[PDB]
């Protein structure tokens, strides 16, 4: 009906705005540092199983 | 008495020229504006 269409028309001309929109750039730092010292000696003797 | 077309969207009248004077009167009356009733908005979401 005309109401309901000049309604319609001015619901439509509302939602029809242009849609912005983004540039998601992340930016994931997985940074990672690792530092072992073994140090360890071993005596034995296999004649005599020490 | 009273008629009217929306094929046109007329009103059509029976009765008097008193009812043709009161009635045109009458016609007249309600032509107005239509007061933008809004019944329906949309709200963009902030």
């Amino acid at each position: 009906p005309p109401d309901i269409m000049l309604a319609l028309q001015e619901v439509i001309t509302q939602l029809d705005i242009r849609r912005a929109q983004v540039l998601i750039e992340a930016l994931i730092v997985e940074m990672a540092e690792g530092d072992g010292v073994n140090l360890g000696v071993q005596w034995g003797n296999l004649e005599t199983g020490a | 008495k009273l008629v009217a077309d929306e094929r046109t969207n007329s009103i059509l009248i029976s009765g008097d020229p008193k009812v043709r004077d009161r009635l045109k009167r009458l016609i007249r009356q309600l032509d107005v504006e239509m007061a933008s009733k809004g019944n329906n908005r949309v709200v963009y979401l902030k």
